[PDB]
């Protein structure tokens, strides 16, 4: 479905050409990005504006977010935000799951927005920008390509778009609209979550402590064995929270082994103990590794 | 010599009837032209004669009046 | 091979090269890119032959996706065609056959397009009218499109003028008949690739959980203490590279490695060098033999 | 901001339209990188001509190196090489740093170096090449960019320029210069420095050599611990020490994780003896770390 | 479009770049200043035509005083000429048409003087030789003078390269004839650009000043809440509607501020009925502004 260009002799300058290179370009970058990691998309940046909750609206402020076939927004360099969700039809739910849609590709065309009615929604729209030249001094306008991107709820049909979590809301005490205190949207970059930033800080604190404590003191056995695995999951672990901005993959894969030679010490609990890796659902995956993780460095 | 000549239509992208790399096309405001004129430059010893060169002088005058049967509509 | 980033000057000639070399950059910028985490960034994705014709020495492709290590991506899927039918009939001496899917090489001096003339070396490019529509609109109309001139050869052919990468292998049957050999690997760059590794993995991993329960069951012993550890250290990563197998082998490699050294601490009666090397060209020596030894170690206790 | 084009019927073609979207794939392409690697930035290849050294000249041959901004530089397929750096006044000097240097992005425009002079450099420069088509067979010269790169000295102002360490001169006995034989750049890739590989050969040789000690012996705590993790380790530091072509930050995890089993049952070393990871300063962390790895294996 | 401001040195050649360049700068400079108090400092300050050939289809402007959205200030009676007569023949099959005045766009890349060529560009400059007095002395001479070319179009008609603001709107009357339309608000730069607007003002203000000599004679706080704001906006109002020849946005406020305070007690009146402000369409705001404000007084 798609068709590379052949630029020779006399080449017509068809806008066809472009959209179809275009169309490669970020393919290509995407086969990459899949080499190394499952899932190689998600949230790097969703902040709110909790200002409105009081009055039923939300309003995104920065967005930036990889959907599962290689778009990139990025309301920062080059995206617009969505309009203001109205959660006055919503009112009768206390929880509400909040996600990122865009409108699916139209193979047939009709990809753009004109204005016009139609039965399913377009995805691109169209902006004029006053653009200063790189190479040169002269400035003109040109036609800005922006993604129509829109906020709707889980519970809503959403066959049309191709979308995400990036919030969720709970009615507080007073019955006023409140961000869920611990939600975690598909991460790309680990620091996309503050919470889990916290948490894993705490870890860290906790293992290099009894690390400490463990390798003064030095049945002898267990005590060799259980301070070399705090050895050496310690130096990397630490490397992997220092410079936090990488695919949530890579950590998994660090605390899931720690976790599996902890259990080698620890009779009160199965073997089995540690999640799957799961990237839709990552507050099934992390928070448990992690309260394992520091009860069993408790447990000692 | 070179000069700016401006376009007909800008260079655009079209489906139906588009441009072919054959027409060597350029960006839609101004092309450029080196085969339709040439320069001559003068150089004088004495303000008798620069007078005379300058616009209103009667060199300018009678050098035109020349280039009008020489060149003709050859080159400008 | 030199590529260029063209400068798009306003007034300037618009000329053909100027496309050629911005196209060459971005592939050359994304090739960058993947040799920063990845030794060996190539290899195939998919290669599903329709062996219906084979009992008639016809050989065909059903769906190939291949990365050359020049950066090209080659996809039938949804960019390139599918190559000729290989005729077998000229092969007919032979007990075994490798095929190989072969790319002709990119000439710095230009001449790569097949302009349907006669010459002594292979056209990397061919030239397809396809009727393609406008996302943004309504219209569609012709316009040329690039298609690769993919084929495939034998592995005993001369290959000089081709990038290859192995896709499949034939075999005679007892009845003389070729049919596709059950163990073949070609140079993978997902594990997803070949079914044949993937369910020895899978069973890998079986055995080393059956193992696992054993020991367990069982807990100055510090022999099962130590292999015990082992298990339980491996099992929790082996198990999530087994589940999605859509990663480049390196990285699977690398797991299996670390626990075949470990297991080789206990045993006594197979050596150190047990362990093969990791070779990508040719995976049918590297993770069949580990993956024997890995069997054979686990069942020592 | 990266302004996407929109490609349709009827549209104008221009340059603004390329530029921009030039710099969203190469964005993009960033993007991708950083999922995997905490500095995708650094150097690949800095090989120079130092038999000039002796007349005060310093003349790279081919320099490769990804600047900290996604800038990618490539001598061999896409740029010029610098002037050759005049040593004639670092004469009162006996250590000098040399870094490449790279002018960075006017965002008003004008970053296209049209043979003026300015307060700020400019970082393009356009150049006539001839170009051969690809399909066909014909030949043009077309307009070209190359990066205004030079060599400069880290003593000098360097505000005005994004820079890369490349090489270090020393005075030598002879009061000569000379490449220092112990000098890393942030590297991008192990085999851009062959001081390090060389380091890296020997640790390995010396792993093996007491593993197979150690094996031959086979109150063994000890032993079995030691041989546990010299095994476990020795099959994949082979693999990364055999194909010397990918982000050192990989072989700074592996080698973090044997020092830290080995410095289990060490005593001489602190326990935070391992190293930080400084990729700025590859060398306040890698001939450290290899120090210890060395120590620790030869006790 | 970069302006670059001329250098004087010892000696010099003097240039058409450089009076140009200068004089763009000065009309920056003025249009920086009035930004510094007004968001929307352009509009119609007058729009006059002469309806005597509108029955024959013929639009003749008399007058106009139009300041462009880009500081570009247009004015027919001290500086410039009037537009050719529209003809409406070509849209006799509408019931309505909005007629806008046409300036076409600056070209950075020049060209900008119509020198009697076609093109597809309409160009922006026109040359007029007129006989200009000098002030000091007695002499006069032939001056070659720049005029804009100016032209009325219809609204309904693609209008990409102009720059374009609203001076009437035309109905068709019971008798089948073009007629204006008896309450059209073009854009307003000052008041008094809009005599409809004007009346309904001075009306407003009327029963504003009876329902307050009333209510003062009549003498509970909402007696003097009421009265309160009615004595507080008086003496402001009136002096913005004596001297009408200043920006709406100064009248706007105040009159918004008006409203709101009624709306404090009225109980039948929705609070968010003040309409915001739009310069464009200001139609959609004082029309109903003045509706509501008149409601309000009356229901005392």
């Amino acid at each position: 479905k798609i068709y590379r260009p052949l630029w020779e002799d006399g080449a017509f300058l068809m806008p066809q050409q472009f959209q179809q290179q275009a169309a490669w370009d970020v393919h290509l970058a995407d086969s990459v990005a899949r080499m190394g990691l499952a899932h190689p998309w998600g949230v790097v940046a969703a902040e709110f504006d909790d200002s409105l909750l009081p009055l039923s609206r939300l309003n995104a402020t920065r967005l930036i977010v990889r959907f599962p076939d290689g778009t990139l927004i990025d309301t920062e360099r080059a995206d617009n935000l969505p309009p203001v969700c109205d959660l006055s039809t919503v009112s009768d739910r206390s929880l509400v799951d909040i996600v990122l849609a865009l409108p699916l590709l139209n193979a047939n065309g009709g990809n753009l927005d004109n204005g016009s009615e139609s039965e399913r929604p377009r995805r691109w729209k169209s902006e004029r920008v006053n653009v200063q030249e790189l190479a040169g001094h002269e400035q003109s306008e040109v036609a800005v390509l922006r993604h129509n991107l829109t906020l709707r709820m889980a519970h809503q049909e959403n066959a049309a778009w191709l979308t995400c979590p990036v919030t969720r809301l709970v009615r507080d005490a007073q019955g006023q609209w409140c961000r869920d205190p611990r939600f975690i949207p598909p991460l790309l970059t680990l620091s996309a979550s503050p919470s889990l930033m916290t948490e894993l800080a705490e870890l860290l604190h906790h293992l290099q402590a009894r690390r400490q404590r463990l390798m003064s003191m030095r049945a002898d056995v267990s005590l060799f064995w259980l301070l070399n695995a705090l050895n050496s999951a310690e130096p990397v672990l630490k490397e992997l929270l220092d410079m936090p901005y990488r695919h949530p993959e890579l950590l998994y894969r660090e605390l899931a082994r720690l976790a599996g030679s902890l259990l080698t010490f620890s009779l009160e609990h199965n073997v089995d103990a540690v999640p799957a890796y799961h990237h839709e659902t990552p507050e099934n995956v992390f928070p448990p590794l992690l309260s394992l993780l520091n009860r069993l460095l408790e447990a000692s | 010599d070179r000069r700016r000549i401006p376009l007909k239509t800008p260079l655009t992208m079209r489906v139906h009837h588009p441009v072919s790399l054959k027409s060597r096309p350029v960006m839609g405001d101004h092309a450029t032209d080196v085969n339709g004129q040439v320069l001559l430059q003068l150089s004088t010893q004495t303000g008798s004669e620069v007078q005379g060169w300058l616009p209103g002088g009667h060199l300018y005058s009678d050098l035109l009046a020349l280039l009008h049967v020489y060149l003709g509509s050859r080159l400008d």
